[PDB]
């Protein structure tokens, strides 16, 4: 594996350090690299494809080498080897594709082509180099085992989850409370709806709560919290839970009283936040706690009073809601994100190559159902898939 | 300048020499007899301490190699002689173990005088060639069908001094013509020889002694008049009569 | 124009690397490239500027060298070696500029400036190196044919275009069918609206679709699709078509029926998702096709029932939405995104220097006219002077 | 493929300066770079064909090379040559026929049989000279990137497009109003009626508008333009929108008022011409408006005025036209055009070997379908075949 | 002048001769060529521009040779000499965009700009070379005077002209006898009518007459001879000859009677015709004569028969009509044609640079007006400037 990286920083740091008339000297240290790859090649044969409409291409080397005493390279020593990358260009592309389906559940955190399988090979360790690609860096560090991690923007960690909770609901759905929200990739929005508008209620205050469960921790979090939920501010049908009927939501909003944040790792208040807006840091946590009230309005002008009688019908829809989005992240697991090009990368290979469904992932990669059940067997074929993917976007884009 | 080349490393990263020493650094056991690995591994060491002047070596060939090269025109494809050169291992060991803190390179007036041999020799070779080449073309176009063989390669060879002709396998000297009977012509030969082509035929008759063939007609024939001869019998036009080459 | 990039890495990785303490061995292969440079300047001359508010600089060559002595940097070094970058660098920033304004029809690519036609001169070529600046190492794989490739964070695709299309409407418009949408960056919100709750339609299911072509094909895309659209979810008064009058929109939400996203390339369906919600992958496509449903709820509530009569009035107006994001992309073509500096570059020099409008671009860079007509003569000259930005960008923020 | 081109000026600049008789001096220069050829070649194995009823002869070579003796061609030379020449020719067939039928998606703009892949190989570059003939000469160029460029004569531009659109209509189609036309290859020609003769209409003047968007870019284009549409002057029967039924055409045509042309660019107008008729010149557009108008004759005969009642039933059909035609343009693109056997030649190979339908080309390398849809693919596979096609043609018609 | 030629044959003989790969031997007398140029230039300092939209660029020369010490051309050769001619390409453009646009009326027979008057200079001529593009092999023969000539494919003789003559009318306009036409480009076509159906006319036929003056003379003509006016075969309302009212033409078709075409020569008849139709030569003309007459048909089946009475009002028009078109032919002087963009190039670069209406040209280089007054001042220039045209197209287009 770490040898497929070399491969590339290779190439990069190779088909950019190498053009008509550079000084000699800033390469020398590179082109020696170089060659010493070649030799370790020639002579052995490969294998590529075999499953979908995935071309089955063979290959076979025997290239030159390179020359080392000159000073400014002359277009003539490009050329001639521009047309000796070309075919490791090529090759490569046919090398990440193969072994970017292939799945196992015993040991799928390994190797599996039988391009790579023959990689990991130890006559080939003679190449691994230069590892600052953040992904690599990272695929060592879990190896040798430790504090691994990666960087993200708008993270992917709330598998899509649409939904409501009635906490008091009856037949014709005229009086209702409870909460209905939006989990989905970095935000959370969460409203709490009482028709009553608290009139029974103690110290005419109604509770609510929302409470969000990560599949993986997330650590040093920048997040901005709002109150009101936008997107359960407006008229609304809805399907009853046992979807034989439906009902009508007519919001008109209230501020969210006593809001409490809580960042909790395993059961404990890692960080608490109270009734702050804005951004805010969560350093370490699994679980997301949102607990908000509704209090009936002490003073009201007549036209809001208007709105609140002592007795039904309810015609409008006292809501108190919250949005909360993590900016960025660090995790310990790969992740989907709002900038990274990795499961597009992945789920874009197999798409264009018809690859089967296999024993590991989901559908069509879908990331709900992935991170759903984000098995380690699923977290381990995502980061051996997502690290080549990242040591293919080095040459192709 | 095709001048195979080598290793940067080799030139002065030297190291190879760094790593063949530690590789042998850890060559020191068991199998056979004592009176062995002794001798053997103290043989070794010599080797190890003098390593640090071992490198020098390396840097000075590399340098003076990587130097001479330069100045030689003459191009160099790798090719398995027929002849070795024998070099016994004794002077080789010397070398090895007995260079200190010495270090010599080319006079300036050396190099130079490299260059200009190589120099002189190339332009012999390639000016010889053309004048070979013009030569035989116009052999050919002049139907002396005869030497065109030998005659012309022999003097080639001579004129480059190098070597002894006779010594050549008869299969070469052919072979040679074959090879140079395909090429141009440095164009101040080609375009003389153009020239006199055209005015060839103008010459010939307008020499004092010799003109071309005559003609037989067995008829009474009236003798023409020309101010320069007098009263006589040419006729510049000979159309009518088989020709007899 | 290569030769342009070095003269920047140089700078930077010089700027950065030499620094009182280090050991010449860690610049040694730096140190040389470097000189290099000089000797082949020295002895020329250039000029820029002489178009609107931008100076016409002059500027010639001659300076000294550098000590291949020390064994490490003392201070003294650096100083008289600063002094010597601060020449290149207030320069290079007139030399960018000078070429970051100067546009052209047939050509519109190739370079302009009476400083850059000397530097593709032959006799400077001996300076390239280190191209593994992400813009650059994509310029040189152009000049060549290869499939380029560039990373973007909610890229810039969809021209700002926010209208509406009434398929069913009469003068006094109270009983309207059709959509309105906005799409914007890379964005798209679009409503479906029937004021009559499909009462008299087929099923009782009103159709809706929206069409979206991009000017450019995106690849590698991944995208949050989620129901509802926010923004048409309330009360509206909008001029109607012609400009007459105004109209009254006052929605009530349902969730879209039968919803599916089509990603097509040249008019084939490359992705299709059927009421996917979430992250979904669309891998290459020119086009997206979003169709959805209204669909009269069959059993409704007393509260429901009462907003969608049999007849007219109809005061309750169902709406049916849905709201797609492309949050990353990659794309052959440059473009504008969320993350990256480039066109506020172009735009800010130009702003800043008063240069007048050209022939290629229109007034002010202004973005939406840019990619509604991005011709190939606009996207030369977009590229090269991105280019430019990224490349000054290295030294100068 | 630049190898192929030479392969034939190859043979052409020799099956044509190589007769009984001519001096050598005027082949001194070809004989040369013949050979070289002869001796790269022999040696290497060919194989050529098998995609559909197309033979697969396989080439071995080893043939003697020439003389630079006789300065003065004796018949026996030639025939001698001849019989080394006509196994050249009759193998090119087989050798340009066999990458003129195989199409790929992905990357089909470079060469794809076991014939060519072989010959892009660099141990062959030892050949390429002479690259004079027009498409070659824009085959390089486009390498590289720059303005390419070819020429032609009645181009075809336009997909084949014969219908009109009713602006005013009703079931008896008694009094209509619209626009009917036909764009095909290198004409539009278009006409505006109006069953009526603006008696109702403002300034009793009707306007009419025609746009033609070409899928290319077209310049350097010299025009005729001429009023009238004499395709559409004469009496018919036409099938109703809906193909329901028919109705009756009887026009007479009055001459068009306010006539003009604009070529536009990306939205701009290039250059417009005000009822300007002859010959034209179009610099640079995308895009044909054709705006005219009917204006009632103010002044009418007797004769004249019967035509024209002021109520229905309206029996004679005013009718104004123009007829455009572009006689010779450059296009950035390949196409077909009025001169040129490009597209017969590719079309005809195919059709001949029973080629199967591909991926790329429209059945039949239908013209109004490939313009139709003119991708990127499309026109580089397009680019590809047709200079293909005229490295054959310089040899084989 | 015939300096600028020799720069770009130069070129293109360079740029297509010159590639990775081929034998010294074919550019040995290229080669030569070549660098001769190079010295007469270098150390000369030139200007263009000064006028209109049109860059002021100046450009100094200090280029290297080109070693002659090669066989094989290595890659490194070529960059290094493409970066030489992209200087010289750039150049030329610049070179022909200003001299193809000043004008004068004394000696527009010869060069105008700062840039050329220069060119023509003594110690320049030291270059000329392969004179063999038709255009420069027609300009020399011009200057020692001698029978020069092109060749053109449906050429644009025929100034635009549209009209009628009416040789029997009345106010009515009910019984018209007359001639009506267009005459465009290379084709002409002509009708003649009767409304009275020569019922009073001497042996019952109505003789016509259509006579077209050409600018030039033609030679080498192919023309189309067809009977029938399409053109005029359709019902039509034409203003009448004052433009104080509109007339009614409604006519039926007849075959013209005694067709006879004379294509004269200063008054002679060179070439006559009685009606054939099809392909006719027409070897050498300035004027072309088209006489036919209308016969009243001397038997008449009913329907026919009560087309035309023996008393007004006449309802059906009789008319008959020729149609020709010059195919190709030669002119002594420069023409527009259906193939050339000559006219086109130079009326672009001029519309391009917003170059000013000058002395000898019409406005926009309008043809119409151009062939109308074809003055011998328009015509030198025509030349010089359509000779430059067609140079700059060797490398431009």
């Amino acid at each position: 594996m770490d040898v497929l990286y070399s491969l590339s920083k290779t190439l990069k740091d190779a088909r950019d350090k190498i053009v008509e008339g550079t000084l000699y000297s800033n390469v020398s240290d590179l082109i020696q690299q170089f060659n010493q790859m070649i030799i370790t090649m020639n002579g052995n044969e490969f294998q590529t494809g075999g499953i979908g409409n995935l071309p089955i291409r063979n290959w076979n080397f025997d290239f030159g080498l390179l020359g080392t005493t000159l000073l400014n390279l002359d277009a003539n020593y490009v050329e001639t080897a521009r047309n000796t990358i070309d075919y490791f260009v090529d090759f490569v592309d046919n090398v990440c594709m193969d072994e970017m389906v292939r799945e196992s559940q015993r040991n799928g955190i390994a190797p599996q082509s039988d391009s790579l399988r023959k990689l990991s090979g130890l006559k080939f360790k003679r190449i691994n180099f230069d590892n600052s690609s953040e992904y690599i860096e990272n695929w060592n560090l879990q190896n040798r085992r430790q504090r691994t991690g990666f960087t993200f923007h708008k993270p992917n960690i709330f598998p899509y989850s649409a939904s409501f909770t009635l906490n008091r609901s009856q037949p014709a759905h005229d009086n209702l409370m409870g909460t209905m929200w939006l989990n989905a990739g970095s935000e959370i929005q969460v409203a709490g709806f009482d028709y009553s508008c608290a009139i029974n209620a103690p110290a005419n205050t109604q509770q609510f709560e929302h409470i969000v469960q990560l599949r993986r921790v997330l650590t040093t979090a920048t997040i901005t919290l709002l109150p009101d939920a936008e997107r359960f501010s407006f008229p609304r049908v809805i399907n009853s839970a046992d979807g034989a009927t439906t009902w009508y939501f007519n919001p008109v909003i209230l501020r969210p009283n006593n809001v409490e944040v809580e960042f909790l790792l395993n059961g404990q208040i890692i960080n608490t936040y109270q009734a702050r807006f804005g951004t805010i840091i969560a350093r370490n946590f699994d679980t997301i706690r949102l607990s908000f009230q509704l209090m009936r309005p002490p003073n009201m002008t007549p036209a809001v009073a208007a709105l609140f009688p002592n007795a039904q019908p309810f015609e409008h829809h006292a809501t108190v809601g919250l949005t909360l989005r993590i900016e960025s992240a660090v995790c310990e697991s790969v992740l989907a994100d709002a900038s990274e090009t990795m499961l597009a990368n992945v789920t874009s290979v197999r798409q264009e190559y018809a690859i089967p469904v296999g024993p590991v992932f989901p559908p069509g990669m879908n990331w709900t159902d992935l991170i759903t059940n984000y098995s380690p067997s699923r977290e381990d074929n995502l980061q051996r898939v997502f690290t080549v993917a990242s040591i293919r976007s080095m040459l192709v884009k | 300048n095709q001048v195979l080349n080598d290793n940067i490393r080799n030139g002065h990263v030297i190291n190879q020499l760094m790593e063949a020493l530690m590789q042998l650094s850890r060559q020191q056991f068991p199998t056979m007899p004592v009176d062995y690995k002794r001798s053997i591994q103290r043989g070794i060491l010599l080797l190890s301490n003098r390593l640090g002047q071992l490198v020098d070596l390396t840097r000075l060939l590399a340098y003076n190699y990587e130097t001479l090269m330069a100045c030689v025109t003459m191009n160099m494809q790798h090719v398995q002689t027929l002849t070795t050169e024998k070099l016994q291992l004794t002077s080789v060991t010397s070398l090895c173990m007995l260079i200190g803190n010495a270090t010599v390179i080319p006079s300036p007036q050396t190099l130079f005088h490299y260059y200009n041999v190589n120099v002189n020799f190339h332009s012999n070779y390639n000016e010889r060639i053309n004048d070979a080449v013009a030569i035989i073309t116009a052999a050919n176009r002049l139907n002396l069908y005869q030497k065109k063989m030998k005659a012309i390669v022999e003097d080639f060879l001579k004129r480059l001094h190098i070597f002894d002709v006779a010594r050549v396998p008869d299969d070469q000297m052919y072979r040679l013509r074959d090879r140079l009977r395909l090429l141009p012509v440095e164009v101040r030969r080609l375009d003389i020889f153009n020239l006199i082509l055209m005015n060839m035929d103008q010459i010939e008759r307008a020499s004092d002694k010799i003109a071309q063939g005559v003609i037989i007609a067995y008829r009474d024939m009236q003798l023409e008049r020309d101010e320069m001869y007098g009263y006589v019998n040419i006729a510049r036009n000979l159309d009518g009569f088989q020709q007899i080459n």
